[PDB]
DNA sequence: GGCCAGTGCCT
DNA sequence: AGGCACTGGC
């Protein structure tokens, strides 16, 4: 269902996805990150075809994140071809997210 | 006798204006105040006691009021003023030989909020007493619009100052008495506030003399300085700052950065419940559109680069490598000293390789800090005259040992230590070009041979009747030890003894260690004899919570098990204190003048050794020999049962003289 | 800054 | 054992 990126996988997986990938930097120690967790999971199914959801832990992949000035988590980026389309840090509701997305998707 | 004190415009090293001087002559019972104009008179007054062959009492005057007057005398009046040691008393010196067990703030150069134990009465009442004058002045002017300036409370003389002056002396005379009152160091039958210097000195416990002469000499050494090679060290600082820069890079590569939670205010609360789960990293719930957040918690984190200096990072990264921390600290953390680091064994090859680079990176730092970047770094402490005047406390130990500081020149890495060849080479006579001839001086390093093992010999002769004494000299000592304790190698015995972690030192870790002490303190009943005789004179649950030192002084003792070392460290301590005193003295009773402008100069004294500076190789060799007699003297003088000795060495710097 | 913790340098 | 003091972390 949901994509599980890696430092080495990130490029050819999100960057050249051509489609829209909402990358989610996270860590098993952040409460909020564990919160938005299931949200994004269902977001993935209720958006199959139009949106691709890819999670990337920053404890396991410390190289990637430090490039988007990540200063918080779950920092969310909606990738739309090479560059960041939109950024949002926090646990947006199962409805708040569907609003932050659509208004961009 | 008289009890004076003076207020100048600055510390010795920068003082240039006498502000006032109070005095309380004991034969008059008066307090004659001298003002800035009276300076010359002040000098006359003191110079008067010396004529009577009287005694002048100062509080820390040995290291200041006294040499600061010699300075100011030439300066302000083009006068040659020189109070002779013999007529000077120093309540600080004394208060350090009587209150040996407490602790001082060093006259207000350290915060007592971090200093343990109990603070004295006048001590805290003469040291902090300086700040009482600051605020008293600051206030009286911090209200009159005039903004307090850095330290303008001392730029110019005034009445407030003239007052705090006069009070200084009273507290001083007050102290002076509470000290002379001590029947252990001063016999009640005499009243020293009424004797001449020659009577004060002889008619009192020997420590009082040995301490003052020392306090006076080392104060001379301090003022001398230690020619320090700024260049050679600035040179090293670049070589290290560099080797650092690499090891860092080479590492930061092997150990990437990472994120850590930092900055969360509130506490993550269960989605349903609402419990303030602590274990979980604090978050920040704020607002919310190019909005950054929503009202939707989030843990604020920081990006942190591996830091070889951080013993934490070293534990982190190395643990994720598969290291299983054995030794931890009574604070819930793993011991990461070089010891364990040496032992750590992970699987990733590149990584275990980097353990040896941290070990070295940590050390490179112990050097860059001690020499260049630290607060008491050499490079920060070098004087304009190209010498480092580290301070020396001729006591402050408890056994008699001095304490060095600012910077501490008794912890320069030795030559048997990474870069301990370049550091030592930067402290040397050879770095001082003569005043006239303009030619480099020569250094003379003299040190006491086996002073330790010997203090034991002597003390355990009242049992061995010359055994170890003779062994240590007319034969061999260590093999007897090596045989004493059932041990394998001699060098092992050299450690076993000079260190009494024992069992370990031989192989095992407990039983064999706590078995050797048995066979050793069994085939050598003399050390066993000593040990017993002491417990007998202290234990009964105390009788005398102290011990008597070679000169007479009381030498407090922390614990029954420390009893013997105490007794031993002290003996060798005083032995040297007295030694460097005689040495210089003798060098004078021969014809040489102490000082840079003279023939020789004391540069350093690290327990059982001294680094004298000589103007000519000739003089240099005499000192080396003068140092000999002196020691031998100290021997007969204290009826030592084991001939003591010294070994000389001549050279350009501390590095080649050891 | 002021302050402990964990360490390492000398004899 | 007796001291001083550097760096990291709060
Ligand atoms: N662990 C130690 N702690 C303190 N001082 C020590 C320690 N080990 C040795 N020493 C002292 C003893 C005298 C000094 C130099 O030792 P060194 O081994 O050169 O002389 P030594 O008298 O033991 O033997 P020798 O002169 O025959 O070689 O260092
Ligand atoms: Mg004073």
């Amino acid at each position: 269902k949901i994509i599980h990126l890696t430092d080495d996988s990130f490029d050819t997986d999100v960057l050249k996805a051509d489609g829209a990938i909402l990358v989610d930097f996270w860590a098993e120690w952040c409460g909020p990150c564990k919160m938005i967790a299931p949200i994004l999971d269902e977001i993935a199914d209720e958006y199959q075809g139009k949106l691709t959801v890819a999670k990337l832990n920053i404890d396991q992949n410390p190289g990637t994140a430090p490039k988007y000035g990540i200063r918080g988590i779950p920092t969310l980026l909606l990738f739309k071809n090479g560059e960041v389309a939109a950024t949002k840090v926090g646990a947006l509701s199962k409805g708040q997210l569907k609003e932050f997305l659509d208004a961009n998707l | 006798m008289i009890v004076s004190d003076i207020e100048a415009n600055a510390l010795l090293e920068s003082v240039t204006k006498f502000h006032c001087g109070v005095i309380y002559d004991y034969s008059t019972a008066e307090y004659v105040s001298y003002r800035p104009s009276d300076f010359g008179a002040y000098l006359d007054a003191l110079e008067a006691e010396v004529a009577r062959g009287g005694l002048i009492v100062f509080h820390n005057g040995h290291k200041y009021d006294v040499p600061a007057l010699t300075k100011l005398a030439k300066l302000q009046l083009n006068r040659e003023f020189h109070l002779p040691r013999e007529n000077c008393i120093d309540t600080l010196v004394l208060s350090r030989l009587i209150h040996s067990n407490l602790k001082d703030t060093d006259m207000g150069l350290l915060r007592s909020g971090k200093l343990p134990g109990a603070l004295e009465a006048w001590g805290y009442r003469l040291g902090e007493m300086k700040g009482e004058y600051k605020d008293d002045f600051k206030r009286m002017l911090e209200e009159q619009g005039e903004e307090y300036v850095d330290g303008m409370e001392w730029w110019n003389f005034n009445e407030e100052m003239m007052d705090y002056n006069v009070q200084d002396v009273v507290v001083t005379k007050a102290l002076l008495e509470k000290l002379l009152s001590d029947k252990h160091y001063f016999p009640p039958e005499i009243d020293f506030t009424d004797v001449g210097y020659t009577t004060f000195w002889s008619e009192s416990l020997e420590a009082v003399d040995i301490e003052h002469r020392a306090a006076w000499l080392l104060a001379k050494q301090e003022r001398n300085g230690f020619p320090f090679d700024t260049k050679a060290i600035e040179e090293l600082y670049v070589e290290l700052a560099a080797r650092r820069s690499e090891l860092l890079r080479k590492l930061t590569e092997t150990f990437g950065s990472w994120y850590q939670p930092k900055g969360g205010t509130e506490m993550f609360c269960h989605p349903r419940t609402g419990k303030p789960l602590p274990k979980y990293p604090r978050i920040k719930t704020p607002v919310g559109d190019t909005r950054e957040y929503v009202a939707a918690p989030y843990t604020p984190v920081e990006h942190v680069v591996f830091n070889p200096s951080s013993r934490d990072h070293i534990q982190k990264k190395l643990q994720e490598a598969g290291w299983v921390p054995t030794k931890y600290t009574d604070k819930g953390a793993p011991v990461v000293d070089d010891e364990v680091l040496e032992g750590v064994r992970v699987d990733d090859p590149e990584k275990q390789a980097a353990i040896d680079l941290i070990k070295e990176y940590l050390m490179i730092q112990k050097r860059i800090g001690q020499s260049a970047e630290g607060d008491k770094a050499w490079l920060r402490y070098v004087a304009e005259d190209g010498k480092i005047h580290g301070s020396v406390n001729p006591n402050g130990a408890v056994t008699g040992r001095a304490t060095h500081a600012f910077p501490n020149l008794a912890q320069i890495p030795g030559v048997r230590s990474p870069y301990g060849e370049q550091c030592r080479a930067a402290f040397g006579a050879e770095h001082h070009l003569d005043g006239i001839t303009g030619k480099p001086w020569v250094q003379a390093g003299i040190d006491a041979s086996g002073l330790e093992l010997r203090c034991l010999a002597h003390f355990m002769a009242r049992f061995d009747n010359g055994e170890y004494a003779h062994e240590i000299l007319n034969g061999d000592i260590h093999t007897k030890n090596q045989i004493a304790a059932e041990l394998p190698t001699r060098d092992n015995a050299k450690t076993f003894i000079y260190g009494f972690k024992i069992g370990q030192i031989v192989g095992a870790g407990k039983e064999r260690g706590k078995e050797l002490k048995k066979k050793f303190l069994e085939n050598t009943p003399a050390i066993a004899a000593l040990r017993e005789s002491i417990q007998q004179t202290l234990v009964e649950k105390w009788k005398r919570r102290w011990i008597k030192g070679l000169d007479g002084r009381k030498v407090h003792v922390r614990s029954p098990h420390a009893a013997l070392n105490t007794l031993l460290q002290s003996a060798g301590a005083l032995i040297c204190k007295l030694w460097i005193i005689k040495t210089e003295e003798m060098l004078v009773e021969k014809g040489l003048k102490h000082g840079w402008d003279g023939d020789f100069a004391y540069m350093a004294w690290v327990h059982d050794e001294i680094q004298v500076g000589c103007r000519t190789e000739e003089i240099a060799q005499v000192v080396i020999e003068t140092a000999q007699e002196a020691m031998r003297w100290v021997g007969d003088h204290w009826n030592f049962r084991c001939l003591l000795d010294t070994e000389g060495k001549m050279g350009p710097n501390w590095a080649i003289c050891h």
